[PDB]
RNA sequence: AGUAUGGGAGAGGAUGGUAGAAUUCCAGGUGUAGCGGUGAAAUGCGUAGAGAUCUGGAGGAAUACCGAUGGCGAAGGCAGCCAUCUGGCCUAAUACUGACGCUGAGGUACGAAAGCAUGGGGAGCAAACAGGAUUAGAUACCCUGGUAGUCCAUGCCGUAAACGAUGUCUACUAGCCGUUGGGGCCUUUGAGGCUUUAGUGGCGCAGCUAACGCGAUAAGUAGACCGCCUGGGGAGUACGGUCGCAAGACUAAAACUCAAAUGAAUUGACGGGGGCCCGCACAAGCGGUGGAGCAUGUGGUUUAAUUCGAUGCAACGCGAAGAAC
């Protein structure tokens, strides 16, 4: 029902997943969508293809919104990452600028122990 | 922050964005922030570097 | 091989059309040797499409074989020539296989006539590649 | 060897403030079916609404970039910024004392991590433990949780591959290339080039060594003092003693047993080590076997006998190129 013709997109890609979420800015969700949302369950949730699947349909349910413009941000060290960023484009909007926002501690919490695979 | 002028494609806008976040390298202290490194450990990974940073020197140098 | 590359075997023209692409689609029909029999399978659907409509056989084979011709194998990469004319007679002679009719001449003719209009079992796979071409 | 006066570098120590990033939790908006995790899964979280995203709050611990074969400290060790108290070191020239030195049995001080005592604190991580996997079994490695502890105050403990596996002090003995803190000279305008000193690194002559290697930061040439060794096990063990709240630490044997146990290097062989290379090895194709009936060989079973041999690839239409007598 609301309009709103400047929007932003979330790329939190991981190694396990990638969740695409499309919102207004002030940061009120608007569409999302997951790769297990899509099939592609266990392991094949973490391709560049899932990805790109998820990205699709989170920009179409967008357009309905009526998104035109729109700011992404990408946060992880996902192998969709990519892919996810791509769709959109594809979809139709304008990727009016795009870039990274992974946080880094200032040597803060111990993280855990290393795996003896 | 990778802001595009009026017309690059996507794809221009992906690499150059790639490009920039390779000469960043969030992504090194991201994989360093997976699991702990013992200061054991570390000081043997830097004195290593260190011989391999003074080996590659003369090798330059020569 | 592993060190060498191996130069592709040049097959001589059709004695009756000087046709390389016919040549090629006899060598295809034939089996255990029996290159009689898939001259005859193959002269008689020439000349049963030459009845149905009257074109150049040569002409009318080439441009069916562009139809059902695919582009994209699948990974997606450009599939080399060879290759898609090689998957094209696959599919042409795989597909005119199970129509019901007298002889494989007269089966061949047939589809190749119904592959000419773009319907065919042939064209419907082309179609499948294309849809899970789309899918990567 | 030491003292006074000028200057300099530093994560040296103790106390108290303070800043930003991030994790967890809590409250509230937007929003709706997944999230999480693995080699693949599952346990687990979620429709009394997660995960994602935005705002605010609470609390604990650690200080990205700078960062360095860098620096400081007797060693153990010491990293955000600021203030207070405080130790040592380097550097210039005069002045001053006049051998006041070196080492050091007993003794004494400090001494990582884990552990103990009393009182606090507890975000994250995580012995013990619980569950899910894997496996012939799993008690483990992997996953989901998780208590001591890790943090603070006041004490104890006195051990580490506490290592440069190299006790402290002094003098002498080719060179070449780096780097840190100072002094001096030279250009000539500001950045470079020569020296000298105290540290910290890489090569290398002579010399030394069983060899590997060391080589002005000696494992070279000499001097002073101390500690320690005398085949491998039994054994850093028992007894006695001292210390400790405890865990334990320190000092420290013998009976008995073997003819070896060790160090360095050489040639092979092997590696679920690394490079390079080849082959119908794979990839791309065309036909088969594994399914049916029959032929043939083998195992087994049966029989009076079912003659004997061949047994992964490299035995099984093999000896047998031919059993009705």
């Amino acid at each position: 029902t609301r309009t709103v013709s400047e929007g932003v997109a979330h790329i939190h890609a991981s190694f396990n997943n990638t969740i695409v979420t499309i919102t207004d800015r002030q940061g009120n969700a608007l569409a999302w969508a997951t790769s297990g949302g899509q099939g592609f369950r266990g392991s094949r949730k973490s391709t560049p293809f899932a990805a790109q699947v998820a990205a699709e349909v989170a920009g179409k349910a967008a357009l309905d919104y009526g998104l035109k413009n729109l700011d992404v941000l990408v946060k992880g060290p996902g192998p969709g990452r990519e892919s996810a960023v791509r769709a959109l484009g594809a979809v139709g909007y304008k990727i009016n600028s795009i870039t990274d926002v992974t946080p880094i501690p200032h040597n803060g919490c111990r993280p855990p122990k290393k795996r003896r695979v | 922050q990778v802001k595009l002028k009026e017309g690059e494609p996507v794809d221009v806008a992906i690499r150059r964005f790639k490009r920039s976040c390779e000469k960043a390298g969030v992504l090194a202290d991201v994989r360093k922030r997976e699991f702990y490194e013992k200061p054991t450990q570390e000081r043997k990974r830097k004195k290593a570097a260190a011989v391999k940073r003074y080996q590659k020197k003369l090798a330059r140098e020569s | 091989p592993r060190r060498r590359v191996v130069a592709a075997r040049e097959i001589l023209p059709d004695p009756k059309f000087s046709s390389q692409t016919i040549a090629k689609f006899m060598n295809h029909v034939m089996q255990d040797g029996k290159k009689s029999i898939a001259e005859s399978i193959v002269y008689g659907a020439l000349e049963r499409v030459q009845e149905k409509n009257k074109v150049d056989p040569v002409e009318f084979f080439e441009t069916t074989l562009e139809k059902v011709r695919p582009m994209v194998e699948v990974v997606p990469m450009e599939v080399r020539p060879s290759r898609r004319t090689a998957l094209a007679m696959r599919w042409l002679v795989d597909a005119a296989a199970k129509r019901s009719e007298k002889t494989m001449a007269l089966r061949l003719a047939g589809e190749l006539l119904d592959a000419a209009e773009g319907k065919g079992a042939a064209i419907k796979k082309r179609e499948d590649v294309h849809r899970m071409a789309e899918a990567n």
